[PDB]
């Protein structure tokens, strides 16, 4: 019953914003952080974003760097991503991805993910 | 940041066949490097943590090898079903890097 | 409940005082001495240490009281733990501590280390039914050990 | 205070395949949970550690699970003598927290 | 063999006390802990109480809590119960539980167990 | 990650040899080097260790002064230079790297050459 | 410093087990490990800090030891575990191999 789901996708002409998040259930987002993972229809995965439980570890893709900010949201257990500035390069699925290690073995899980497209 | 690559971006292998598929690192990645697998239309799994043991769920067919630099991922008795992209990725750290993927093919 | 840390040649001091009602004050001071070995990676061997620090200062603030009674010989620490300098890996800590009149004392914790900062206590606990050893294996780990011996005296 | 709920406590079957049984906690346990199998006239026999794998003398009719705070079982095919009551079991700290349990019958 | 034998129980009154006990077999209690665990008629099981190797981490149930003691005899691979101001509900089959996880070589054993009514 | 060994073959007695180990599959910046021999017959011996840059050149006791130790510029390779070699000198040479972290150990045993006196 | 091992060469049928030592001349607050070599190939190591078994070694191998002195253990000798056995000290930059052993079946 562990899930993360994505929306907000869709075609966005060049330029212009797009706001993403990671809905989440089943959890409690309390000690481990989350990733924005994406890949274009040709290539393979590219790591976009990460971003820690209340924490000041933000890190970024050289690539996106200054033209994303991640932010939790303080009220769920859902994260925010905004891009902007977007370029014919940004074709994309973006996915939500989490993961983290234990005494108990590995904990990875992925969302369906959703579509962002530049003209 | 570290960069991933993998020397095979394709191979060709008949039922049966032993495939190997290495990956290499930049600077030094310990024994840190993961193993992800992909089928086409669906989201990537995890397949091998700490560059060596299997997560369960996964057939023994499988094994992880290699250290610090240079990696690699070996399928014993390749069957149909084995047919995916195979993802190397990189976890020292905040954040994740990940390889340009090999894919294994059918003849 | 005031602490205070000392060091000087790989040797270091930790101290625990308390105000008594009786408008007197004692405090608890230990004493121990470490090694740092060149071959092995200092960001592990530094986390180790300040692990220890941490560890003991929670086992000093339970038992207070137990150890203002044990004036006198120096008692025998020690610690088994999974350590790695990685922030997506929990790390598990064990610490043990037997005293000269057969006394033990046992803490165990869980820890997430930040390479360039200080280590972070967690919420999480250690599974008392499981074996470390066990662990190590499950999720890939060196098992460290060290033994300390520390001079546990009172103020007089 | 860890507090385990389950799935209907009667499952009716018929001989045939995918009968299941879930399990939930109240609070994040990670992997750290078991499974049971009792009769009526004898104390239970564990299947399942962490929630993943199997004790030895088990049939291969077998589930794996679901992490942190969700748990299944499934039976791939029932037999007449795999009728049982079936436990969840969390192990995470001193002492132990069991859930109501279910019944699976013919 | 490992083997755990329950001994006392049957039919008391209402309050008074009666004591239970576990005997230990085949193995040496030097490490970890026992436990005991309530099997009610008409119910599921539930857990009572445990007493750890060293004796010093001892737990109680919500349910019985304040009521009952756990303790040890230094000289035998034995543990005691001592059940106390007994009441309806108390009636139940107590069974003495070890469980030790040892990696690969994991333990999980039961007694026969012993009745104890109210009445 | 592998270690090889130039040099060695027969030489007279009191004659000089330079030996060095070279690698290829790291960059040797972070952990130190050690030479080993083995004589005929006879177990391992420690003879040095060398650091990346400035470096704790300790030599073995035993045949001490008679040889040096150090690490060229790039091209990843350590060099010892050995003089008024004896005949209780002979023996295979190897490389050898050692250094620990959580995740375990990295030994690399190399593959030498032999030296006759 | 100076590592000393008393076993020396030993003799044994497939199967039994064997056990070799190591002394150190001061206390070496264990730091130390173990190598294993057979002939016409290079040393490799078995355990290390004389506590933990090295990757990819069969679980029959294992060793522990005070500051002063320590053993090492086979389970049971196969055909395959025939080698040079050696005791080295991890104290400092440089380091030392004591006087190895030797194990051979019959």
């Amino acid at each position: 019953q562990v899930k993360l789901v994505e929306s907000g996708g869709g075609v966005v002409q060049p330029g212009r914003s797009l706001r993403l998040s990671c809905e989440a259930s089943g959890f409690i987002f309390s000690t481990y952080g989350m990733h924005w993972v994406r890949q274009a229809p040709g290539k393979g995965l590219e790591w976009v974003a990460v971003i820690w439980f209340d924490g000041s570890n933000i890190y970024y893709a050289d690539s996106v760097k200054g033209r994303f900010t991640i932010s939790r949201d303080n009220s769920k257990n859902t994260v925010f991503m905004q891009m902007d500035s977007l370029r014919a390069e940004d074709t994309a699925v973006y996915y939500c991805h989490r993961n983290f290690y234990d005494g108990s073995g590995p904990f990875d899980y992925w969302g369906q993910g959703t579509l962002v497209t530049v003209s | 940041d570290i960069q991933m690559t993998q020397s095979p971006s394709t191979l060709s292998a008949s039922v049966g066949d032993r495939v190997t598929i290495t990956c290499r690192a930049s600077q030094f990645i310990s024994r840190w490097l993961a193993w992800y697998q992909q089928k086409p239309g669906k989201a990537p799994k995890l397949l091998i943590y700490k560059a060596s043991s299997l997560e369960s769920g996964v057939p023994s067919r499988f094994s992880g090898s290699g250290s610090e630099t240079h990696f690699t991922l070996t399928i014993s008795s390749l069957q149909p079903d084995d047919v995916a992209t195979y993802y190397c990725q990189e976890y020292t750290s905040y954040g994740r890097t990940f390889g340009q993927g090999t894919k294994v093919e059918i003849k | 409940k005031k602490f205070s840390v000392e060091e000087e040649n790989n040797k270091v001091t930790l101290t625990l005082c308390k105000e008594k009602t009786d408008g007197t004050v004692t405090c608890l001071t230990v004493e121990w001495e470490y090694e740092v070995n060149p071959n092995v990676d200092p960001n592990d061997q530094k986390a180790f240490k300040e692990i220890t620090i941490l560890s003991l200062k929670e086992m000093l603030g339970k038992n207070f009281e137990e150890f203002v009674k044990l004036n006198g010989k120096k008692l025998k620490v020690s610690i088994k733990a999974t350590i790695t300098s990685n922030p997506n890996v929990d790390n598990e800590v064990r610490l043990k501590v037997k005293s000269e009149d057969g006394k033990i004392f046992e803490l165990c914790d869980m820890y997430r280390c930040d390479p360039d900062e200080p280590c972070i206590k967690t919420p999480r606990k250690c599974n008392p039914n499981v074996d470390l050893e066990t662990i190590a294996k499950r999720t890939g780990s060196r098992v460290v050990e060290e033994e300390f011996t520390m001079n546990l005296k009172v103020e007089k």
